[PDB]
């Protein structure tokens, strides 16, 4: 009776250990990732700068990522782009086109499986098991090729700040696909460009929009790695403070148990006294 | 503590007891809701330090389906008196047996899952969480409604 | 012919209506980028922005006045206000130049942009500058590339990529300035 | 305590000082006035401290107060058993405590 | 202020504090839906922003200094003041010193009307609404 | 289950019963060392999850109403179908109404010679497993 | 020894459950996987059909 | 809770204590394969408050 | 060590364990606060790891067999052979082969002049330092 | 957790006033200074409260 809250307070106290713990691991790991997000950050400015940004194209078939963590300690993390993926997927597609949804994660492979099963084709986990590297995500972006969409559709969640995460969706239009005709005003906006390359703008622009898949889900994955450890960093002050009110009040449970019961077994002790003397 | 949420009668439905909650007693159709109610009653209490210490982030989708379920049944359980109307302001509802049934067949199935939690609090039938879930959303349209001018009247 | 203007506002009115208020619009990378191509300016007279790249670190961003890529077609020089060019990069030796001075990366290919704002972006892959390269471990490695025939083309696609970046690497350093 | 109470209330109501008192361990004072009570045969209280507990330390701590001719202040070192706030030997002594100075290592 | 409760003078109470503490104890009991998870658990929507800094100001209206109690005329348009929306433009930080203000500046006339006819009436409102407007609030 | 013990263990109940819910203690610990560990999701290997499915499909088996206890042939029976095959593609929502399929739509005939013997004999294991596939469970 | 210093790492986890010596776990991983190398044939020829 | 496993006989494995546990009685080969039972049990009983 | 306390405190030690004891509690206090961290497999920022394993090394420096006591000089230098940082911060395969590797190698005149003194001088840890560096093992 | 170098202006400026407000609670006594040194000091109300 005394003592299932004595070792339950034993329970709640080393788990307020072990999620301070937790909590410092993530955040070293979101200092040391910070940097390498900042780097990633450069280059997906030039094919924004270069493509443009068409998120709500026309197409017929489109390849949707969504990158999840891989680890599930984040605290509402994978959950809010999966609300994020239906809510830009369920937009773009009311023209009954083909829609494969791709997960980076394995988070997002025990969550997008249940809400469309019937357009997953594809589940990538253990991504960030060593560190994300961009020929890792050029064989993830490989696989993207195999399917041959109009456009790619990259749900993560951007790092903001270590407070703020913005869900951002990024687009890839594929060349000759769609990406040569959504440029066109009066003419085309790519023909100002000079091409100085060896074949023609159809082969310049099919290794330029892999090159701008590649890229951006190499930004994608790091940026949505270090929201991952800035998010659990998060949780895992909300899991103190919720284990350390939960050890509070139980402490205060344990001492009114505690003193009921030197209260009882000393009332126990004069009734038998008392009958006596 | 059911009282300290704002649910009244504050009665525990894990604590309250019957003999004739049996099957061959109030029919089948009767007591296989009642089990139903504290089946997810009772799996929303094993979860409780869970989503304490770890927050309902971290629990399956299938039992996020049990939490949000079983969040609806206890403010459904909640229910306002005609003795408690002089210091609640609101009035009372004497609900039927086959209405208790019905609407809580509805919230087991997953017919109300559309409808939002505080929705079902301190309503009498389930055709008034209906009712008070368009008046939860009329209400949050009624921001941008009117703006409200007095005017012309000190003379009259 | 313009008539589907997609866009990131234009992703707004399909999303307020399908997908629900109770999530903030989802962003875009090009609400992060304070410089876009086809708004003009950024040269103010003989200098442009160049922006060097690999995806593991920004190389630099600061104004040049000249700067040499080694397009597939041969190097060419990049001054304040050049044609907009995509011009498709072999391995050879990006050269910067402020002024005076000079760096010389030496890059595996990737492509290089000049866009019609005057700003320039380079978008290598990997860049080593040629104090980071020793030429004693280059031509061993050729010495094992161009001596091996396996008849798979896939594998002398891969050799013919060993050839010349091996040996543009190697008149990288021997033709020292 | 009493002794020590009646040396302070000298300088109080004779020299007319103000006058501090230190209670070494105000517990020891309530634990041995628990340890009387029960060899007198008194039937203990709440945890097991005496029924007499919150008037043998108020029999104490009225004595101690700021009169017409002198002042007596009194600094009371408090032990807390079992780091328990809500035992009956605190309680009782922070009901008549009208300042807290804690040294912390 | 949820767990407080008087179920016998509740049908004891003045009439006008009673029109106007209706409202706020029901604006106080959904700042309490919105108690320690404004975002410290774990988010912000920022669409009841509104009541997070309403019932902050009915708290702030409901503190008091010692040794100084209010009449309770006086206490009903502190209410008015605060459960309508007059001091909304108000910082949390100078409610305190709003309502005082409120009490001072708004003419003394309008106390002895709530305090002989017991409500707030048709009549009243107008002009507490019109005294109301016309107070130089601090800050802001 | 845990924690209800018997001190006679064997010898001391059906024979029939001995072979099949031996399988049953056994395989319902297993169950209930994976259940604190179903808060993650994880469920690696196989292992964790197809315990998962088949532990709760012994504790549904063990569910019964009141004030109708079953002959121990008729139980020897039922856990025989849960034990070993013949259920491993049954919803555990529908566990309940299942054995009404194993008890009334077997022959039972099966039933006299398993009271007679008092064990599972290997002429009756084949029809045991003969006519437990002979049985549509309306479990879809 | 063998099981704190490393030898029998080579073994099952539940080999070790309910033996006597350690030749009785090295050898009770050998039935182990014998009979999990079982319940790989499901047509026919087992006592299911009621001619033999 | 050693029964509550499975594991019979459900010797606490820690809490049991002799006085022949002596490397002067039973020798120092039986008494460092004991200590080293011990210490990698009582290590299983602080790893598993993070395993879980 | 962390409940263990001691009112008479330092006042009543050794001085040539008063100095070198005084750092020894100091680095296990830290070692406590931290010790959650030991079980982890991500390492941090390095301030924390050292402690990390200097601490869990000093735990190793206060365990002692039953009936043999050391006498108060032999301990000291073996502390001073672990706080000021002549640890086997070596693979720790080699455990039995250098823990008494320093009370058994480092001359035995060193113990004398401690004894005597009560205190390491400066004219001592000079020659402490000079004898703790040319520690042999030479089993490895 | 994170560093001294992420420190807000309006955030440093009350770790540099708490720093030296947290050495200005500290005081040399008169009973101590028969073994250390420096003198005791008496500070009045009037200068305790101007003074923070």
């Amino acid at each position: 009776s005394n003592q299932a809250v004595k070792q339950r307070i034993r329970a709640i106290k080393n788990i307020g250990k072990i999620t301070k713990a937790m909590k410092m691991v993530a955040a070293s790991k979101m200092k040391n990732a910070q940097i390498a997000v900042e780097q990633s950050r450069g280059l997906v400015d030039p094919f924004v700068r270069l493509f443009g940004d068409f998120p709500a194209v026309n197409s017929n078939k489109s390849v949707v990522v969504a990158v999840t963590s891989d680890k599930g300690l984040c605290g509402g993390l994978n959950s809010n782009i999966t609300k994020y993926t239906r809510a830009t997927l369920a937009t773009t597609e009311s023209e009954g086109k083909d829609v494969v949804v791709v997960s980076i994660g394995d988070k997002g492979r025990s969550q997008l499986t249940r809400i469309e099963s019937q357009r997953y084709q594809l589940a990538i986990a253990d991504t960030y098991k060593v560190r994300v590297t961009f020929g890792q995500a050029s064989l993830i972006v490989e696989e993207l090729i195999k399917h041959n969409p109009q456009s790619y559709q990259i749900l993560f969640n951007k790092f903001r700040s270590a407070i703020s995460f913005k869900p951002t969706v990024a687009t890839i239009l594929s060349p000759d696909l769609l990406e040569k005709q959504l440029e066109d005003v009066t003419g085309n906006s790519l023909d100002a460009y000079d091409i100085e390359a060896s074949h023609e703008r159809s082969d310049v622009l099919r290794d330029l929009t892999e090159f701008h898949l590649g890229v951006t889900l190499y930004n994608a994955m790091l940026e949505n790695n270090c929201s991952e450890h800035a998010s659990r960093m998060s949780a895992m002050e909300n899991s103190t403070k919720s284990a350390g009110e939960m050890l509070g009040k139980l402490t205060l449970d344990y001492n009114r148990k505690r003193q009921a019961t030197i209260t009882t077994e000393l009332i126990e002790i004069i009734a038998g006294a008392s009958a006596l003397m | 503590s059911i009282a300290e949420l704002g649910i009244y009668p504050a009665v525990d439905p894990l604590d309250s007891t019957s003999r004739m909650l049996n099957p061959n007693v109030i029919g089948a159709e009767h007591y296989n809701v009642a089990r139903g109610v504290q089946k997810v009653l009772q799996d929303y209490k094993n979860l409780q330090d869970i989503i304490a210490i770890l927050g309902m982030d971290e629990l399956s989708e299938e039992d996020k389906l049990t939490v949000a379920r079983a969040r609806k049944i206890q403010r459904f359980l909640s229910q306002p008196f005609q003795v408690a109307e002089v210091f609640t302001g609101t009035p009372g509802k004497y609900v039927d047996l086959a209405d208790t049934i019905s609407g809580f067949q509805g919230v087991l199935t997953g017919k109300y899952d559309d409808l939002p939690e505080m929705a079902f609090y301190m309503v009498g039938d389930i055709k008034e969480v209906k009712e008070k879930a368009d008046k939860m959303a009329k209400d949050i349209a009624s921001r941008k409604e009117a703006d409200n001018k007095k005017v012309s009247e000190e003379l009259k | 012919e313009a008539a589907a203007p997609a866009g990131p506002k234009e992703f707004t009115e399909v999303w307020n209506k399908k997908a629900p208020s109770t999530l903030i619009v989802p962003e875009f990378p090009s609400n992060y980028t304070a410089v876009k191509a086809v708004g003009e300016g950024q040269v103010h007279g003989d200098a442009f922005p160049v922006n060097f790249y690999t995806p593991h670190s920004i190389l630099s961003q600061a104004q040049k006045d000249t700067v040499v890529l080694p397009g597939v077609d041969g190097y060419f020089g990049v001054k304040a206000s050049h044609v907009p060019t995509i011009a498709q990069l072999k391995p050879g030796v990006v050269e910067l130049h402020s002024g005076a001075e000079s760096e010389k990366f030496f890059v595996s290919g990737g492509f290089a942009f000049v866009h019609p704002n005057g700003v320039t972006d380079i978008c290598v892959l990997e860049a080593a500058t040629l104090d980071q390269v020793d030429p004693a471990a280059v031509k061993s490695a050729l010495a094992a590339a161009s001596a091996a025939q396996p008849t798979d083309e896939f594998e002398q696609a891969a050799n013919r990529a060993a050839i010349e970046l091996y040996s543009a690497l190697e008149s990288a350093v021997e033709a020292k300035a | 305590a009493l002794t020590g109470l009646t040396v302070a209330e000298y300088f109080r109501d004779i020299e007319g000082q103000d006058v501090l008192l230190f209670v070494d361990n105000i517990f020891r004072f309530t634990q041995a006035n628990s340890e009387v009570s029960a060899l007198l045969g008194r039937i203990p209280s709440a945890v097991g401290y005496q029924p007499t507990l919150a008037t043998d330390l108020g029999g104490l701590q009225e004595r101690i107060t700021t009169t017409t001719k002198g002042s007596i202040t009194s600094v009371q070192a408090v032990y807390v058993p079992a780091d328990d706030l809500t035992d009956p030997a605190p309680a009782t002594t922070f009901a008549h405590l009208d300042a807290t100075t804690v040294l912390s290592r | 202020v949820g767990l407080s409760v008087s179920r016998v003078g509740s049908a004891a109470q003045f009439p006008g504090m009673k029109q106007v503490a209706g409202t706020l104890k029901l604006e106080l009991a959904q700042y309490r839906e919105v108690a320690a998870f404004a975002q410290f658990g774990s988010d912000l929507d920022a669409a009841t922003q509104y009541v997070l800094e309403r019932g902050a100001r009915l708290t702030e209206m409901l503190k008091q200094k010692q040794f100084a109690p209010i009449p309770i005329e006086r206490q009903t348009v502190a209410v008015y003041a605060a459960t309508k929306g007059f001091l909304d433009k108000v910082r949390v930080q100078d409610i305190v010193a709003a309502e005082e203000a409120v009490i001072s500046q708004v003419n003394p006339a309008v106390f002895k009307i709530l305090k002989a006819n017991g409500k707030i009436t048709p009549a009243l409102d107008a002009h507490l609404k019109a005294e109301l407007r016309k107070v130089k609030l601090p800050g802001a």
